[PDB]
RNA sequence: AAGGCGGCCCCCUGGACGAAGACUGACGCUCAGGUGCGAAAGCGUGGGGAGCAAACAGGAUUAGAUACCCUGGUAGUCCACGCCGUAAACGAUGUCGACUUGGAGGUUGUGCCCUUGAGGCGUGGCUUCCGGAGCUAACGCGUUAAGUCGACCGCCUGGGGA
């Protein structure tokens, strides 16, 4: 968008729970457009993830984005003919976003037998602050604080 | 008439730090400026006024 | 290590680093920081976070000595003249008097050649 | 550039009216300057530039 | 006069300008050859040497890097006395004189007026920018002419070789 402000999508919520932010996990888990096949996965996950501790389905959701959310990241520039990279404070939907696209890679990058179990065991882990997605958020605070002279 | 000795009416051609201020900030004639730039000096070498607010 | 309370910072900021030196008043001494020796190299020395963390360090050389007041002298064109003393300000201690202190020569000595960068 | 911190006065304050003084008496731009050597005749071109774009 | 000349003080010293007069009475202008002055670099002798810095050494960059960049560094830069006599030594515009609409400034004298004022109005010297006629191939110059003339001098005759 050189010149292009763009408005916001009608993302529709989700059918057992009712919200977006669930729609928006499905919809990041969907390959293929294959919407069904992921909405299986991600509620066999909830599910999982429910009787493990105690406190429903989407509140567990919340408290395992609680410790992937980043809240600052750095961002590459190019003016001192190399690699700057300037700690950039980030903004709640990118916040959830991010939380959510860490959460299904580090759960696709896992041994585990089904994607539902992956996901219900990453879920778990990032509730118990550790796996490799909030490995990943350690690691951009990481790059951040490194780089907190250049903002 | 414009004496070195005359150090009330030089302080006010000068800076908080010592320095000459310069004709068009005082609107000052350029023959009394180089006047008062003699007197100036001078009088800094009579320790009468300091050359730099530090010594 | 005795209680002073009435102390001088002196601020060496140069365009490539910054330093740092909290002396009493005599002008001896007390402790020292730079950027780098604060953990920045290169490109991140010379920047005014850098300078902050170095006036962090150097506040907390001298906790020992107990200074409640101390004067700032801010010397250098460098990043970091003020960025020392906000970081001096907020590490709980009373500014009495900021002075800039940088050398000027009377048309002394010849300075070096043009970089042709 | 002396500032000395008067009672009742903030150190924002004090510290903006340092920077203040401090850009008045030029040493910034002075201490810039001095850095390398710049021949009789540059700086001369120099001056005679500036004067010439101070006419609009 | 040009090259150039920049803290302050003293000693010696040249030129320019202005006011009102007095004086000499063409004593003037230009000038081949001639003579003198002539930035920086350079040379000789004797000093001095902080900073800077040809050469030089090392570290980088690079395909190479006898360079740019970095760390040092000798001559030199400084002083006295001689030599050198060259520069884009430029206004790329020889000197002297006369005449030709203007505007805004700068700097330095001088005169007039309840001096109202740091005022206004005249009158000289030098100086910056714009611009009219005119001139120019054009750019532009334009009362400080590259306009209109006069005196004398220097110089040019296709590009290289040179």
């Amino acid at each position: 968008p050189r010149r292009r402000v763009i408005g916001q999508r009608k993302i529709l919520p989700d059918p057992k729970f009712g919200s977006e932010l669930l729609a928006k996990f499905v919809n990041i888990l969907m390959v293929d457009g294959k919407k069904s096949t992921a909405e299986s996965i991600v509620y066999s996950a909830l599910e999982t993830l429910a009787q493990r501790s105690g406190k429903s389905e989407l509140e567990a959701f919340e408290v395992a984005l609680e410790n992937v959310r980043p809240t600052v990241e750095v961002k590459s520039r190019r003016v001192g003919g190399s690699t700057y990279q300037v700690p950039v404070e980030v903004r709640p939907v990118r916040r959830n976003a991010l939380a959510m696209r860490w959460i299904v890679e580090a759960a696709r990058k896992r041994g585990d037998k089904s994607m539902a179990l992956r996901l219900a065991n990453e879920l778990s882990d990032a509730a118990e602050n550790k796996g490799t997605a909030v490995k990943k958020r350690e690691d951009v605070h990481r790059m951040a604080e490194a780089n907190k002279a250049f903002a | 008439e414009i004496d070195y000795k005359d150090i009330a009416t030089l302080k006010n051609y000068i800076t908080e730090s010592g320095k000459i201020v310069p004709s068009r900030i005082t609107g000052t004639r350029a023959k009394y400026q180089r006047q008062l730039a003699r007197a100036i000096k001078r009088a800094r070498y009579l320790s009468l006024l300091p050359y730099t607010d530090r010594h | 290590r005795k209680q002073v309370s009435d102390g001088v910072a002196h601020i060496h900021a140069s365009f490539n680093n910054t330093i740092v030196t909290i002396t009493d008043r005599q002008g001896n001494a007390l402790g020292w920081a730079t950027a780098g020796g604060s953990g920045f190299r290169g490109s991140r020395k010379s920047t005014p976070f850098a300078a902050q963390v170095a006036a962090e360090r150097c506040a907390d050389a001298v906790k020992e000595y107990g200074i409640k007041n101390l004067e700032v002298m801010v010397k250098g064109p460098g990043p970091g003249r003020e960025s020392t003393i906000r970081a001096l300000n907020a590490a709980g201690f009373r500014i009495t008097n900021i002075t800039d202190v940088t050398p000027i020569p009377h048309n002394g000595c010849r300075p070096p050649k043009k970089r042709r960068v | 550039p002396v500032i000395k911190v008067r009672e009742n006065e903030p150190f924002d304050v004090a510290l903006r009216r340092f920077k203040r003084s401090c850009e008045k008496a030029g040493v910034l731009a002075e201490v810039r300057r001095r850095e390398f050597y710049e021949k009789p005749t540059t700086e001369r071109k120099r001056a005679k530039a500036s004067a010439v774009k101070r006419h609009a």
